[PDB]
């Protein structure tokens, strides 16, 4: 029926698609994301909103999500459209591994999932997924790596970034503060406390209203880890002190 | 014109209420169904200072009004 | 008590009306719906009232209100 | 009240304190400034913290008070206000509720 | 100095000057002061002074305007209202015949025994009284071109019938007495309507259609009723309504209220149209950018019997209003006006205009006194290429 | 004064000449019998003691009533304050030029036989409306459009200068002027510019300020408008940001957007209707223009059209230099620096950024303001921009 149709997948007067353009609109107050690739590894550093006092702890994570063995992403916008794009991204990953036995590249990926997106905004009547992706992995390809996704389907290599709440100004202290390949995994996590810091504008951080991930390679092989509460804490405890002393 | 005259007389109230001395025992006391739709001109000291609630009554009120009336 | 008399425009109400005032000989009165709504309260009434006082008056008497349904909405 | 004494300084103890800079800058010089929002946020305690500490007079007009019976009361009061104004050279006039005119 | 405009600049500037000034000094010389009293030049303080005013004041007494109500009896014997003073039961002087008065009159009566000595005209919404045309346009017949069809159903049916009666009481044909005028915006409509006014020979009047919105319930009505009333006074009248569209809208109340009044002004006017109370000799004209809106009710024969469609002019229509237009210029000799018709493809009479002052102005800004081809060629570049886009 | 018109050809010419020669000698010979008659005889005391008949006549207790209707025949109707209706007759002394209905007549207190008139307020919108000179500059501040300018000389000012160019060919003026182009490009400001230069009563209006609440409401306002827009001479209306007014007029609409239509229809029929609009012209500002209606903007309504485009290059510099005037720099003003960039810098984005940098250089105390402020302050003005980056490109 025309009466009760949305046209979600039509183009306006202007040649702009407005689903998209109000779907990328949601996504400027979901949690902060950073991005930040060292030498040595690769970093999301996301806020975590779920702060009340009555939540209870699960899983490894609450936004940072393993595809591969060698591959992780975390997520901005609405929790359920990310878990099925998830799914989808999960799904991909071992349909390449099962064709190929090889472990699926980065952009093999990244760029998958994005179709599948591109393909909802341009036919079929459905709403768009309000989601924007930070993903971070390793391949024989290109190394580390950290990517980004819209609503419209439009990747990116970034060698820093932020997508989701306060973004400009993420952007911006990234701008400021980056060093092209300068930095090591160390260094690269205290700059997004510190940034992480500014952005958080409500109180400082609690140790317990952020996460952090980090990709890096040992032994030959991939490994990932989520910090825990005592190393967050030491890191936001030097990065006072060393702000301290800089004043 | 109409709701001019209407103005003219609540002003008219306003300036005769501003109008004391605070040594003259003339005192006044006004009910309204609905204070949120009065000007807040009245509502300012000097003029009209006590609000008084007179709410539904709950169980104790509506005890004692029972056995009173009863 | 009353008649009304419903049609599709131009589908021969007023002319009826108009015949019988011809052919009728107590009093008539016309009238039309936009012509009781007056600007000042309490007009439209008064209107209304004297008219049926007038032709209460004058012996037995029709009235014809055309474009009732400004006023019965 | 740190933001908003620090904001109110900047931007009128300036040109009281400081009737220079703006001369040499060339920049004109803010004639006045608007307060706004909820009630009850100190912007009175504000208008004399500042007024005190200029060393200017306070003279202090309500715009409902100014809605009154007369006709041109409103304008009467108005060009009273700013003869005396002018009369007292260090003033600071706080019409409290504006919105309502 | 200047280029020089003309020779005679300087010396046409003399005697300007000096007119200014022998103005000036007889201004000084015979006073004239201006006077905040509203009093007339001493030279027309004339009969004023004394002779007439001194004679007018004692012969001419002061009647007061009363409002008749009701003439009870055959004997005469007058209700009337003084407006704001009181109500009385009063007599005719000996002036008046009875004939003269009617119940619902104005009539003027004097300060001591109140009878009645003169009647009055009605009182007329000064917003009523406005729409008559008073100075009637000269545009003409001539100056409508490229619509010839048109043209004669609009002059068969607002202007024939009443010129010469006999033609269609013989034959037994009441000729239509209303014309939607509809098309493309700037095609025609509203020039062939100030043709009318000016050929015509009865009264006309204008209205718009957005002047007869207002503020307070049931005046829009009361405006038309009024309007038909006085056009029904004079002998014969036209109405020429512009934008009828804007209260001639559609009938959809529905949940929340929205435009019931212009609603009911609509109705008011359909009544008045054709309803019980017969419509005189009165011929109505409408114009509108948009027809469809107009309700079932307007729209239907005997309100609006005819349907005139204005159309953007053929070729021949396109040529012939150039040179209507290109008439009263300092143009060339030759111009091969049929070029220009064909240079511009569809485009309507304002396009045409437009197209003779955009030559014109080409020709002034190259300081030329004499419009030539090259200047109409720019000139239609410029106006239709260039503003294509709108 | 009320004088003979040559009704030559109008034109410096021959005849011209002698049709004004003529009238010329005619007044040098009344002035000259009449300064004979005067020596002859003041006569100021016969022309004295009119004055005392016609005191005489009129009572001292004059009484303001209201005409209300003229009879055309030195009868009237004159209402005395309290509401009562006088039917009086006109005397031989009052000037009739100043006599229409609603005049504020002076009347004989036991005969109310009118024997003057008032003046009245000349503020029903006059004042309002009318911006006298513009506060912010003449030509001067405006560089960069030359041609704009040029169009709009020709189009307003141009008539009212030298009638004698479009006058001697037959062609009346354009009609009215719409100024269209992208947001802070210098449509009100030019139009300021031609109001303050020129020498006619100049109006302006915003078109949310015709969206009234009440019905019937906003046509009355157009209408007053362009009422005493005639009663001033020759005179300029600009109605700007009027796409809040007139809009595409799409038909599938409700609530008081019929209202916003009706205003339309009313103002559509003002422009060009079925009367002459006298000596007028009409201006027009929009920022959006493509939504418009077509019989708002059709030609004979409104002839001329301008595009409005950014500053390119070099417009840039003198926008910048003209605000930037004002201010005392430190001698490191990169200013190329800051223009050279594509960042397709608007007029009111370049007011802007000097601005702010002047409050910036305010804020530090410094005496001078540095180029480091300057590119400070653009990124941060440049930070207001937004939208989706990759979406679109
Ligand atoms: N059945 C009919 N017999 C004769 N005339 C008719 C008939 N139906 C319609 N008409 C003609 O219709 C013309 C206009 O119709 P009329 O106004 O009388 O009808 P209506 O239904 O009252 O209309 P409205 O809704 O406009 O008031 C009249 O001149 C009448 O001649
Ligand atoms: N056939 C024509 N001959 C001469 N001039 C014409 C012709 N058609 C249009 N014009 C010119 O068009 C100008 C626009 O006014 P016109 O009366 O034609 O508009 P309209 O068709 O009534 O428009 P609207 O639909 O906007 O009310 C007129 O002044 C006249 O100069
Ligand atoms: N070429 C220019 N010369 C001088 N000032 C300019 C120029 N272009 C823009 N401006 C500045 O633009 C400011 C904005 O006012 P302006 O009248 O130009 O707005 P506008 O173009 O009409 O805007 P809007 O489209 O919002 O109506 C003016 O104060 C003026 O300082
Ligand atoms: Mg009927
Ligand atoms: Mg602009």
């Amino acid at each position: 029926s025309r009466r009760y149709d949305s046209r979600t997948t039509i183009f306006s007067p202007e040649g702009r698609l407005y689903q998209v353009e109000y779907a990328m609109e949601a996504i400027g107050h979901a949690g902060t994301c950073l991005g930040i690739l060292a030498n040595d590894g690769v970093l999301l550093a996301a806020e975590r909103r779920n702060i009340h006092k009555l939540l209870d702890e699960v899983f490894f994570s609450e936004k940072i999500y393993k595809l591969n063995e060698d591959m992780a992403c975390s997520v901005a916008g609405i929790t359920s459209d990310a878990n099925v794009l998830t799914n989808e991204l999960r799904l991909i990953a071992q349909r390449y591994l099962l064709q190929y036995q090889e472990p699926i590249p980065c952009e093999q990926l990244v760029t998958a999932l994005c179709d599948i997106k591109q393909a909802y905004t341009q036919f079929g009547g459905k709403r768009p997924f309000g989601v924007s992706l930070l993903y971070i992995g390793w391949d024989k390809h290109y190394g580390f790596q950290l990517y980004q996704s819209d609503p419209s389907g439009n990747y990116g290599g970034w060698k820093a970034t932020c997508i989701g709440n306060n973004s400009a100004a993420a952007v911006s202290m990234l701008k400021q503060d980056y060093k092209e390949g300068e930095m090591t995994l160390k260094s690269a996590l205290a700059l997004a406390i510190k940034v992480l810091n500014k952005t958080m504008d409500v109180s400082k951080l609690s140790a317990e209203k952020v996460e952090i991930a980090t990709l890096t390679r040992e032994n030959g092989k991939t490994v990932i880890r989520v910090l825990k509460q005592k190393e967050v804490e030491q890191l936001i405890k030097k990065h006072e002190e060393e702000e301290a002393k800089a004043e | 014109g109409a709701d001019r005259e209407v103005q003219r007389i609540l002003l008219e109230l306003l300036n005769q209420m501003d109008g004391f001395d605070q040594n003259v025992n003339v005192k006044v006391i006004m009910a309204t169904n609905r204070a949120d739709t009065l000007d807040p001109a009245l509502l300012r000291p000097g003029r009209l200072d006590r609000k008084i609630e007179f709410p539904l009554p709950d169980r104790r009120q509506k005890r004692l009004i029972f056995s009173t009336i009863t | 008590k009353g008649v009304l008399m419903y049609g599709p425009p131009g589908t021969g109400k007023t002319l009826l009306a108009r015949a019988c005032a011809a052919q009728t000989k107590a009093t008539f009165l016309k009238l039309a719906g936009p012509q009781l709504v007056q600007m000042f309260i309490g007009d439209g009434a008064k209107l209304v009232r004297d008219a049926f006082a007038l032709a209460k008056e004058k012996a037995p008497s029709i009235i014809f209100i055309d474009e009732l349904d400004a006023i019965g909405t | 009240l740190d933001k908003q004494i620090k904001e109110i300084k900047e931007v009128i103890e300036l040109p009281v304190k400081h009737p220079e800079l703006f001369e040499a800058l060339g920049i004109a010089q803010p004639k006045g400034v608007l307060l706004y929002g909820p009630p009850g946020t100190g912007k009175t305690l504000l208008a004399r913290a500042v007024a005190h500490h200029t060393d200017c007079t306070f003279i202090r007009v309500s715009g409902s008070e100014l809605v009154q019976k007369f006709i041109g009361e409103g304008a009467r009061m108005v060009r009273e206000l700013f003869v005396m104004a002018r009369e007292h050279a260090p003033s600071i006039i706080f019409m409290d509720e504006i919105d309502s005119i | 100095k200047t280029y020089g405009q003309s020779t005679y600049s300087r010396q046409i500037k003399q005697v300007e000057d000096d007119i200014q000034q022998l103005l000036k000094k007889i201004n000084e010389l015979t006073g004239i002061k201006e006077s905040d009293t509203g009093l007339a030049p001493p030279a027309l303080w004339d009969l004023a002074a004394d002779k007439q005013t001194l004679q007018s004041e004692q012969p001419l007494q002061v009647a007061r305007c009363t409002k008749i109500i009701n003439a009870d009896s055959e004997d005469p014997k007058y209700i009337i209202n003084v407006k704001q003073f009181a109500k009385f039961v009063v007599d005719l002087s000996d002036q008046v015949a009875p004939t003269d008065i009617e119940e619902g009159m104005r009539v003027g009566v004097d300060r001591n025994k109140y009878q009645i000595h003169i009647p009055l005209p009605p009182k007329i919404d000064p917003t009523v009284t406005m729409m008559q045309v008073e100075e009637k346009p000269d545009v003409t017949y001539s100056d409508v071109g490229g619509c010839k069809e048109q043209i004669e159903k609009l002059r068969e049916v607002v202007e024939t019938p009443l010129l010469h009666p006999e033609r269609f009481v013989n034959l037994g044909i009441e000729p239509p007495k209303g014309v939607l005028l509809f098309g493309p915006p700037g095609t025609g409509k509203t020039l062939c309507a100030r043709a009318v006014a000016n050929r015509t020979d009865a009264c006309f009047i204008r209205v718009i259609g957005s002047e007869l919105v207002q503020k307070y319930v049931g005046e829009g009505a009361r405006m038309v009723r009024e309007l038909f009333e006085m056009a029904r006074t004079k002998k014969a009248c036209l109405i020429f309504f512009d934008e009828i569209d804007a209260i001639g809208g559609a009938r959809f109340d529905d949940g929340a209220g929205g435009d019931n009044e212009v609603q009911r002004t609509m109705l008011e006017l359909i009544n008045q149209l054709d309803g019980f109370d017969p419509r005189g000799n009165i011929k109505v004209l409408m114009a509108t950018n948009r027809p469809d809106t107009l309700d079932p009710a307007l729209m239907r024969p005997g309100r609006l019997d005819r349907k005139i469609e204005f159309s953007l002019p053929d070729l021949e229509g396109r040529t012939h209003i150039f040179k209507i237009h290109a008439r009263s210029m300092s143009v060339e000799r030759d111009i091969r006006f049929e070029l220009l018709a064909r240079l511009c493809p569809n485009s309507t009479g304002a396009e045409i205009r437009s197209v003779c002052t955009e030559a014109g102005m080409f020709a002034i800004r190259a300081r030329r006194k004499i419009a030539t081809e090259k200047d109409f060629l720019e000139a239609v570049n410029k106006v239709i290429k260039s503003y294509a886009k709108f | 004064a009320s004088k003979l018109p040559l009704v030559t050809p109008h034109t410096q010419c021959r005849l011209k000449l002698l049709k004004l020669e003529r009238i010329k000698d005619y007044l040098l010979m009344e002035e000259e019998f009449i300064r004979n008659q005067e020596q002859m005889k003041p006569l100021e005391e016969k022309q004295e003691e009119e004055r005392s008949k016609v005191d005489d006549l009129r009572g001292t207790p004059m009484s303001v009533g209201t005409l209300e209707e003229i009879i055309d025949d030195n009868h009237a109707i004159v209402s005395t304050s309290v509401g009562s209706e006088h039917y009086v007759s006109i005397l031989s002394f009052v000037d009739k030029d100043l006599l229409e209905p609603g005049c504020s007549v002076l009347l004989n207190h036991k005969v109310h036989a009118v024997i003057g008139v008032l003046m009245d307020d000349t503020d029903p919108l006059v004042t309002v409306m009318k911006v006298e000179k513009a506060p912010q500059e003449t030509y001067a501040d405006i560089g960069g459009l030359d041609n704009q300018i040029q169009e709009i000389k020709e189009s307003v000012e141009l008539p009212l200068t030298h009638p004698e160019y479009y006058e001697e060919m037959g062609i009346k003026p354009p009609k009215g002027v719409i100024l269209y182009g992208p947001p802070g490009t210098g449509k009100t400001l030019l139009a300021k510019a031609v109001a303050n230069q020129t020498s006619a009563t100049f109006l302006r209006v915003v078109g949310s300020e015709l969206i009234q609440k009440y019905l019937g409401d906003g046509p009355k306002l157009v209408r007053e408008l362009f009422r005493v827009a005639e009663e001033h001479a020759p005179s300029i209306v600009f109605i700007d940001e009027i796409d809040a007014i007139g809009t595409k007029r799409y038909d599938s609409n409700s609530g008081g957007e019929r209202e916003i239509q009706r205003t339309m229809l009313e103002l559509l029929n003002q422009l060009d209707g079925f009367d002459s609009r006298g000596d007028v012209k009409v201006i027009m500002a929009t920022n959006r223009i493509e939504t418009l209606d077509p019989a708002l903007i059709r030609p004979g309504r409104i002839d001329r059209k301008i595009e409005f485009p950014l500053p390119d290059e070099k417009t840039k510099k003198r926008i910048f230099q003209i605000h930037t005037s004002r201010m005392t720099l430190a001698d490191d003003v990169t200013l190329d620096d800051l223009i050279m960039a594509k960042d397709d810098l608007s007029g009111a984005d370049i007011k802007a950024i000097c601005t702010e940098a002047g409050l910036m250089a305010l804020r530090e105390r410094r005496m001078k303001v540095t180029n480091e402020d300057f590119k400070k302050s653009k990124e941060n003005v440049l930070y207001k921009k937004q939208e989706g980056t990759p979406e679109g490109l």
